[PDB]
């Protein structure tokens, strides 16, 4: 009916995929082995929702996903894990060496020798769908595979399919902490394909999520599992409108129509308001106004950037649970009166709204409290440029002396591509500065004459 | 499937290899007879990295043992793990080099190198997808330095895309067990600078210092030093064998650690070390591991890292731990000691985490540092080498085997350039002139 | 020692038969010391632009104005560098380009021997100047050698033996050199032509998508030049010795262009590594030249680093020391071959990058209106005064 393929590339993509599919199976009542006894108990229903799962004759459901990597280590955990029977055996590993934090080994040399098989599997999966909505690629900047192979795959998909949407959920490098020394080269080289081919890319930062976990959930020593669970909640709130009934429904194309003003500024931030532990779930009302206010707090952003240093071009709110429209209108009206939050003068409306009835679920063994209301906010703003500028500086400090460059050219990339891109990133930074400027005073010269 | 071929030449390399295979066999639960008697399931998942499968569920390692005297082969065969190795890989001759580099690389080794290369090719062709090689040896001796450099040269010529490693025991400043050591160390470093992707520098003096001070041993012996080095060797390649939350192959360490092709001399380290009878006082946590790991007195290179600057650092953790703690601790180490890190690399600490810790340690970590202080070692060797070369101390033993004096000079020049290149990225500012 | 005065030159060739057959378009435009190039697929945003110390327009063959004639480029480079050579210091020429751009041409010239490249003009002036200058109280000696660098291995061309690898060495006083490298004496430029043709027949070449014949290795043609004096005394001595290194660089490579696997990618990777090292050393030499010239405080020794690749290692005497360097980069005029020209300009932009900019003029009607208003203002002044 309304199908979406999820493509996971790299260790970060595969692990976020594990979290996402755990959440989906818990949400629709599918056992880890693919069976759904709840339908047999009910005697018939549409629980086998076609947004994510495909049904066979025997009642087994297979997800619509394509996992990709170059290290067998990550996928072999899944092939012998709890969900070994859920997925199709076609997991698409390259039983060879990894790209090894080298964008080149993942777009020019080892990146081939696996792209054709991936595209064939995607072709089969897409043929199974009877009217597709779009794609959801999960990857991570910095990694060699998640940069190079993501770029190659997006190029081929854009050639083959063209008109279908393509969304990203990516882990941008943090301002301070990182787990690699050659990260900036990979990020800058990736930005071109992130820009030209993708239709709407969301970014998150591990440092911000660590701070959120420390402050809200009182977890002093979080690990990647908690971050992955949070990102999974975000994606579920994004896609909830396709699956469950609601008063106001928002399709994937409505996000794009309402959220991107111009083709080159499709980089919004995401936020999730009621992140609260079970112990603190009491002592609080968690009304609609409270969560709407919390969504705009600068401390709750999932990217280390201050919204107060820029302007909000557009916003989109997706509500889940026991929510009524009048409270939503009251909250939006309250937000519009504050002076700390600034809106560009050429978007007087600046709000999109969606309401869904199904409340969020709770993962057993998780750390999020059970709540009646929730909201996910997607904001297209100009603050994000600041983050790019920081990373930009780091790039220069390594490219003046040509550090770590012989590895990249040893695999098939002319020293030129490095600068040909830096320039592309600089052009993008120029546009964000240009769009946020207020319209020039009385933009059409001067008026006032005879009548 | 990432297969590693292991080679070892000379007395020192043979002894270290024996201890290393005993350690790895314990890790994967292989009996001395070669059968598997382990408990967990993950041990057989990646056994093919280091072992080949025989008929009756028996495993045999990929060791290749080389020497020019049969004494050490006899010692290794008559040992606790003598029968695990393949008999056809024991390559040896007679009338060894005798601390003479020329005998090892130009005269005697030229006869055995063909057989050794034949065995290496036979072992390598059977692998599914070879990743790299290894070589344990000592530079102060004849057979080790000579045959090791010759093997490295030939193998690098034959297989040019794979990763070559080496664990070399450098000559020490003070403790000396040979007199003609500097010639062998120099004429060798000349080849190691060219034909290797990573070299880890070991020194007896640092290991003795660790045993006397940290472990508090009263009678250290060579078994202990081999133990330390073997622990480090096992720690380096962990992510190929066991799963984890952030993997790092040999090639990733190669890419992240080396800024320029000729700067690949590393200082290794391992934590923790409770010295026994003091475990109950020391609480084992990630900050404690990071504290002990960066200490100047824990290194095995006999160089003070405080006299230079860290070009790059890598930390591989093994255990169950939180990633926030690791990232925060590395950031704190970088900030608090900002004087000792180069300024034109914005972040210079690679991190990796593996899930399966060693036999009886809740947590462990291994360290691979790359700093300019290592130059001191080369400088010291030069300060000896020329002192013996101005008056031609022991030269006739070398020229008698066919080696023109020019070869000696072409090398003192190469190592001196290495010291100069490291000295460039050492000053903590560069402006004005 | 002498200042590392590096000369950056670029030259555009005309159309070939295939390009003329197609309805191709010229994209390089020059003005002063700046060259600009456009995209056929992206004609909206802007042209890219570069600046070099010399820009040479050999596009239009019958053109009479601002034509970069071969005698002109020889006067620009070869005459001054031969003058430097006769002072006893080393000289190096680097030829760079991609199949088509027009490298060989600039190095050799046409076959009818009517318009001569750098090599014939330099060699004939060297020979002729000497033949019309030598006397009883002087002697001159000239020798030639020819080698190639392939996969970081040195191979000989003049010697017809089995092409085994040779071994680089480092004589303590004379610097790097190669054992068993054939060296021959020459008398006139016909001998150099014979040896050059014989060596060029032995070079390794492979076919690719771009061209059926593409250089897979660098080449070095060394001319050893020695002057000996016979003073009015029993002590007869060599005044000084100088070397001329004419060097052919293989073009930069991209799998996005040569899709071959196996040995072909490996050769391209090694070529790119060598090119990067060469650019790294060359730019550092220019910085070394520039620093003390500006502030008088030489930057210590910035100890340049050559022991990184065999190409820069063998040529240590020619880049460094008392020597001069000059580089010419060929560019092709097809609108189809965009990114080849872009990469060539980008890699040529190194080695004392020159500041480049654009100009852009204004609507002609507005300029005419402004001129008329200025004239009216002057006349109103012609009225006021
Ligand atoms: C607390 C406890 O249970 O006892 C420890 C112990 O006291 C300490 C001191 C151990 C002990 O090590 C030494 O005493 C030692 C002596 C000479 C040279 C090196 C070490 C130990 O022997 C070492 C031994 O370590 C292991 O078993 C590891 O798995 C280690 N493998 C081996 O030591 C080994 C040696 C030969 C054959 C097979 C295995 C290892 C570590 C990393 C990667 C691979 C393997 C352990 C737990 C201890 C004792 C027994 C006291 C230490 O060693 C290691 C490698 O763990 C020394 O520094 C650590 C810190 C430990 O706290
Ligand atoms: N949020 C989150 N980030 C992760 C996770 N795992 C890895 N990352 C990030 O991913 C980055 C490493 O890039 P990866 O894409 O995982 O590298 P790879 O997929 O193994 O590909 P290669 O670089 O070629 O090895 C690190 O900087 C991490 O910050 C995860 O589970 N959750
Ligand atoms: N400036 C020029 N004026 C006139 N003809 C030229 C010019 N440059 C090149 N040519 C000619 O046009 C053709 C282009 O040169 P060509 O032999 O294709 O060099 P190339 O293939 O670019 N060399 P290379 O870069 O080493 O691969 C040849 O026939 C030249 O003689
Ligand atoms: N770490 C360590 N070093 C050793 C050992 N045995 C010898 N050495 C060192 O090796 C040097 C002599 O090298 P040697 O083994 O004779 O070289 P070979 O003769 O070619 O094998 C001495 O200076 C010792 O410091 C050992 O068991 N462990
Ligand atoms: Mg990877």
């Amino acid at each position: 009916m309304r199908e979406c393929i999820s493509i996971h590339v790299g260790q970060a993509g595969v692990q976020i995929g594990n979290a996402c599919w755990e959440l989906y199976c818990l949400e629709h009542g599918i056992q880890p082995d693919g069976q759904m006894p709840s339908d047999k108990t009910i005697g018939g229903g549409d629980d086998s929702f076609n947004t994510f799962f495909s049904e066979t004759g025997a009642g087994k459901h297979v997800p619509r996903a394509v996992f990709v990597d170059l290290e067998p280590t990550v996928i072999d955990e899944v092939r012998t894990g709890t969900y070994r029977q859920l997925f199709h055996p076609e997991q698409l590993i390259t039983g060879k060496e990894d790209a090894a934090n080298n964008y080149a080994r993942g777009h020019y040399t080892i990146g081939k020798e696996i792209i054709d098989l991936v595209l064939d599997r995607i072709r089969k999966l897409a043929d199974q769908c009877t009217g597709l909505q779009g794609f959801l690629v999960f990857h991570s900047f910095g990694g060699g595979t998640g940069s190079g192979f993501t770029s190659l795959l997006m190029e081929r998909l854009s050639v083959d399919y063209g008109k279908k949407s393509k969304l990203e959920f990516s882990i941008y490098p943090a301002p301070q902490v990182s787990t690699a020394v050659v990260e900036p080269y990979n990020s800058i080289l990736t930005t071109h394909t992130t820009l030209e081919h993708s239709d709407c890319a969301f970014m998150v930062d591990n440092e911000a999520i660590y701070d959120i976990c420390r402050r809200n959930l009182d977890i002093e020593r979080p690990t990647y599992t908690n971050l992955n669970r949070l990102i999974s909640q975000i994606v579920s709130s994004i896609t909830a409108s396709l699956r469950f009934d609601g008063a106001l429904n928002v399709d994937l194309t409505e996000f794009q129509t309402n959220l991107v003003p111009y083709p080159r500024i499709h980089f919004p931030l995401a936020t999730y308001a009621p992140v609260i532990s079970a112990e603190k779930a009491y002592h609080e009302q968690l009304s609609v106004a409270e969560i709407t206010n919390a969504c705009f707090e600068p401390a709750n952003q999932m990217v280390k950037c201050d919204p107060r240093h820029g302007k909000y071009m557009a916003c989109c709110l997706l509500y889940r649970g026991d929510v009524v429209p009048k409270d939503v209108n009251a909250a939006i009206a309250t937000i519009k009166t504050k002076r700390s939050i600034q809106f560009v003068d050429w978007c007087p409306t600046g709000f999109k709204v969606g309401i869904n009835y199904q409340p969020p679920t709770v993962v057993p063994g998780g750390d999020l409290a059970k709540v009646q209301r929730a909201v996910c906010m997607l904001s297209n703003t100009t603050a994000i440029a600041e983050a790019w500028a920081r990373l930009d500086h780091k790039f220069d400090l390594m490219y003046a002396k040509r550090a770590f460059v012989h590895w990249y050219v040893g695999e098939g990339m002319e020293e030129g591509e490095f600068s040909e891109a830096r320039e592309d990133m600089a052009a993008l930074e120029k546009d964000y500065e240009e769009v946020g400027v207020d319209s020039v005073e009385g933009e059409g010269e001067e008026e006032g004459e005879e009548y | 499937m990432r297969e590693i071929v292991h080679i070892q030449a000379g007395q020192c390399g043979n002894q270290i290899g024996a201890k290393f295979w005993e350690v790895i066999s314990d890790e994967h639960g292989i009996d001395p007879t070669g059968s598997y008697h382990g408990d967990s399931d993950l041990q057989l998942e990646r056994i093919n990295v280091y072992y080949n499968e025989a008929t009756g569920n028996k495993y045999v390692p990929r060791a290749i043992l080389v020497d020019l005297e049969p004494g050490t082969m006899d010692s290794v065969r008559s040992g606790p793990f003598g029968q695990i190795f393949r008999p056809d890989n024991f390559v040896f001759g007679q009338s060894g080099a005798g601390n003479n580099w020329a005998k090892g690389h130009y005269t005697e080794g030229a006869e055995l190198v063909d057989s050794v290369l034949d065995v290496v090719r036979k072992e390598s062709e059977s692998c599914d997808c070879l990743q790299g090689f290894q070589l344990t040896h000592s530079l102060g001796g004849g057979t080790g330095s000579g045959m090791g450099t010759l093997l490295i040269s030939k193998i690098r010529e034959e297989y040019p895309d794979r990763i070559m490693n080496t664990f070399s025991v450098m000559p020490s400043p003070k403790v000396s067990d040979t007199v003609v050591e500097p010639y062998n160390a120099t004429l060798s470093v000349h080849q190691l600078v060219e034909n290797t992707d990573e070299t880890y520098c070991i020194d007896n003096e640092a290991l003795y210092d660790i045993c006397f001070r940290t472990l508090k041993l009263t009678t250290p012996t060579y078994g202990d030093l081999n133990h330390l080095v073997s622990a480090t060797m096992s720690g380096v390649t962990t992510c190929l064998r066991f799963p984890g939350q952030l993997n790092a192959d040999l090639r990733k360490l190669a890419v992240n650690m080396v800024p320029f092709p000729r700067l690949h001399f590393f200082m290794p380290g391992f934590a923790p070390l409770t010295s026994r009878g003091s475990q109950q006082y020391r609480a084992l946590t990630v900050p404690e591991l990071t504290q002990q790991m960066f200490d100047s007195k824990n290194m095995m290179a006999a160089c003070d890292p405080r006299h230079g600057r860290y070009l790059t650092v890598a930390a591989i953790f093994r255990g169950r731990m939180s990633m926030k703690e690791v990232d925060e601790q590395m950031l704190n180490v970088q900030n608090k000691n900002s004087s000792y890190f180069v300024e034109w690399i914005p972040n210079n600490v690679k991190t990796a985490v593996c899930d399966i810790p060693p036999r009886g340690l809740k947590m462990s970590a291994t360290f691979i540092g790359n700093s300019t202080a290592i130059q001191e070692l080369f400088k010291r060797i030069s300060e000896q080498f020329t002192a013996m070369f101005r008056r031609k101390a022991f030269l006739h033993w070398y020229t008698g085997e066919g080696m023109d004096e020019m070869e000696f000079t072409e090398a003192e020049s190469n190592m001196n350039d290495l010291v100069s290149e490291y000295q460039q990225y050492q000053d903590a500012t560069a402006d004005e002139q | 020692m002498a200042g590392a005065s590096v000369k950056v030159a670029v030259r555009v060739r005309p159309f070939n038969s295939r390009e003329m057959s197609r309805d191709s378009k010229c994209i390089i435009q020059m003005s002063g010391s700046t060259t600009t190039i456009v995209n056929p697929k992206q004609p909206k945003e802007t042209p890219k632009s570069f600046s070099f110390d010399y820009s040479y327009w050999s596009h239009t063959s019958p053109e009479d104005i601002n034509y970069a004639s071969q005698k002109q480029v020889y006067r620009d480079i070869g005459e001054e560098m031969l003058q430097h050579a006769f002072e006893g210091y080393n000289v190096c020429i680097f030829a760079y380009g991609q199949t088509g751009a027009g490298k060989s041409y600039t190095m050799m010239g046409k076959q009818e021997k009517d318009q001569q490249g750098i090599i014939p003009q330099l060699c004939e002036d060297l020979f002729s100047r000497i033949n019309d200058t030598t006397n009883d109280n002087m002697s001159y000696s000239v020798e030639v050698s020819y080698m190639e660098i392939y996969c970081e291995r040195v191979r000989d061309l003049l010697n017809p033996k089995n092409k085994g690898n040779l071994r680089v060495r480092e004589h303590p006083l004379l610097g790097p050199y190669v054992e068993d490298l054939s060296k021959l004496a020459v008398t006139s430029y016909n001998d150099i032509q014979d040896l050059m043709d014989s060596g060029n027949k032995a070079r390794t070449v492979a076919a690719t998508n771009m061209n059926e014949t593409s250089s897979r290795s660098h080449a070095v043609f060394n001319i050893i030049f020695t002057q000996k004096r016979h003073d009015a005394e029993t002590n007869i001595t060599t005044e000084k010795v100088s070397k001329i290194s004419l060097v052919d660089l293989a073009g930069s490579e991209r799998a996005d262009s040569t899709g071959a696997k196996g040995t072909r990618l490996k050769e391209g990777a090694n070529i790119n590594k060598s090119l990067t090292t060469l650019g790294k050393v060359i730019s550092a030499l220019a910085e070394m030249d520039s620093g003390p010239n500006k502030n008088k405080k030489k930057k210590k020794t910035d100890f340049i680093l050559y022991r990184d690749s065999v190409l820069t290692w063998l040529l240590r005497e020619n880049l460094g020391g008392n020597s001069r360097t000059a580089m010419v980069a060929a560019l092709s005029p097809a609108d189809i071959n965009y990114d080849e020209t872009l990469s060539t300009l980008r890699y040529a932009d190194r080695a004392k990058q020159i500041r480049c900019n654009a100009v852009i003029n204004e609507d002609p009607n507005n300029k005419l209106i402004r001129e008329l208003k200025d004239e009216v203002t002057r006349l109103r002044d012609l009225l006021y005064a």
